[PDB]
RNA sequence: AGUAUGGGAGAGGAUGGUAGAAUUCCAGGUGUAGCGGUGAAAUGCGUAGAGAUCUGGAGGAAUACCGAUGGCGAAGGCAGCCAUCUGGCCUAAUACUGACGCUGAGGUACGAAAGCAUGGGGAGCAAACAGGAUUAGAUACCCUGGUAGUCCAUGCCGUAAACGAUGUCUACUAGCCGUUGGGGCCUUUGAGGCUUUAGUGGCGCAGCUAACGCGAUAAGUAGACCGCCUGGGGAGUACGGUCGCAAGACUAAAACUCAAAUGAAUUGACGGGGGCCCGCACAAGCGGUGGAGCAUGUGGUUUAAUUCGAUGCAACGCGAAGAAC
């Protein structure tokens, strides 16, 4: 937009547990409209990670998204023909985004019977260090 | 540097004509 | 090994290239580093991203001396003038000056002409 | 209109001496792998030792701030400091000669830069020239080297948008705001304020002009003298003549051809002119095409025909909402 800005949109929070980051990562999950399957896969590994070591979800999954979350991104600013590449300030959401992104991809390329079961691991791994998603994010670069 | 042997008289007298109004 | 520890910097700044030399008051050098042996090969060389980088390395490979008393001369304008002090400061030298000594002609010889385009 | 006396300002001119910064080169100390350049690269330089820094010398040119709405000069033009010679201008009134004045065809003097002749000098810059890029082509703009020249002394040349595109001299005709050099008055009470001259700027009444604009520094109202113009091109050209070492300079037509060439202003249109704004136009996100197999339309080739149209966006699953007869 040019002239004035649009509000976000607020989405209502999941039915099973109340909790608005669940629902953000079920639709960062969710293809072609399949909430169903998304929603299955989502309560899958929240469930496996809790009887794993009995922890209620969201207190756990909110404090593991913390710890892959990035602080700052570079983008290409031409100038003069080059890149001059330099990190940029962003908002808390762009971050969680990349986090919940980061994490789908590195759940998905785990090798499992399941995407349940893989996702459980891949945030049983970055949970505790053993995860590739907190490799993906990376400091200094 | 470079040079304008004929430009100074002229770019000063625009300067004072610009800057007098 | 020498360790008088006053060495002074030379940071010569230009539009194409930037240059900063290490040397002690007298001006016997040090070391000295350049945007050359940095490794952008190019206009990218007159980036103030790279006179940064060329005075820390600098002042890396003087330490070996045991260099914290800086003496800071910048002579021609252009982008990354300003840059070398602060990594420089960013590294933690101590500062004894900065000053600017760029030398300005007396109506010296005759100058290029200019480019038209 | 001019002379003598007492004061003032100034890059006015000629000659000579002297100072600093900066560029180039010659070494020397330490150090040394890149340096230089463009929108992008290369020509070029460097391991013999690059670039940067420091110290000592050699040479050439120009005088950074002061510097300005400045100042001086008939014009061209004149800027570091000091010394010598010299021209002009402004200012107060006392005396002095008493029209001794203005302009001026021929003539004569000076006259930017470039160019020419003789003898030196040559740091930087740089016609011609060489190489590397870009372009379909580059002969040029761009980059790297570089000779005449730019500098000095003695002469020639006599041309410029040599412009204020406005000849020299004189007298008169509302105002407002600045500045430079003098003189006078008020409380020099303080760099203050008010009037008078000689220069230099910005608005503006009357008036003038086709308009733009000028407007006490007239392009206003008047007088004296000189130069110059009579549609565009041919043409500031040919011939003749004068000057010059040369380049060339001055004076200066005709035949022929056209019915236009021009100045100022008005409305559109355009601008790789400057500002302003909008658009799923850019930034962020999701999913595709371009790659594979098939359906469909078009361009090409073949055939007896492969019926005819639509052709950048705005033609190509379009006329055709449906060709086995
Ligand atoms: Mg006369
Ligand atoms: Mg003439
Ligand atoms: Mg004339
Ligand atoms: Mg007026
Ligand atoms: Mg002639
Ligand atoms: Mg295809
Ligand atoms: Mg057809």
């Amino acid at each position: 937009p040019r002239r004035r800005v649009v509000a976000a949109r607020e989405i209502l929070p999941d039915p099973k547990f109340s909790s608005q980051t669940i629902a953000k990562f079920m639709n960062h999950v969710m293809q072609d409209g399949k909430k169903s399957i998304a929603e299955s896969i989502v309560y899958g590994a929240l469930e496996r990670v809790q009887e794993k070591n009995k922890v209620d979800p969201v207190e756990f999954f909110e404090t593991t998204l913390e710890k892959v979350r990035p602080m700052v991104e570079v983008k290409a600013r031409r100038v003069g023909g080059a890149t001059y590449q330099v990190p940029m300030e962003v908002r808390p959401s762009r971050r969680t985004a990349l986090a919940m992104r980061w994490l789908v991809d590195a759940a998905a390329k785990r090798s499992e019977k399941t995407m349940a079961l893989r996702l459980a691991g891949e945030l049983l791994d970055a949970a505790e260090g053993k995860g590739a998603a907190i490799k993906k994010r990376e400091d200094v670069h | 540097k470079r040079e304008f042997y004929e430009k100074p008289t002229q770019e000063r007298k625009r300067k004072k004509a610009a800057a007098v109004k | 090994t020498r360790t008088v520890s006053e060495g002074v910097a030379h940071i010569h700044a230009s539009f194409n290239n930037t240059i900063v030399t290490i040397t002690d008051r007298q001006g016997n050098a040090l070391a000295w580093a350049t945007s050359g042996g940095q490794g952008f090969r190019g206009s990218r060389k007159s980036t103030p991203f790279a006179a940064q980088v060329a005075a820390e390395v600098a002042g890396k490979a003087a330490l070996d001396y045991g260099l914290k008393n800086l003496d800071v001369l910048v002579k021609g304008p252009g982008p990354g003038r300003e840059s070398a002090v602060r990594a420089l400061g960013a590294v933690g030298y101590k500062i004894n000056s900065i000053t600017d000594v760029t030398p300005i002609p007396h109506n010296g010889c005759r100058p290029p002409k200019k480019r038209r385009v």
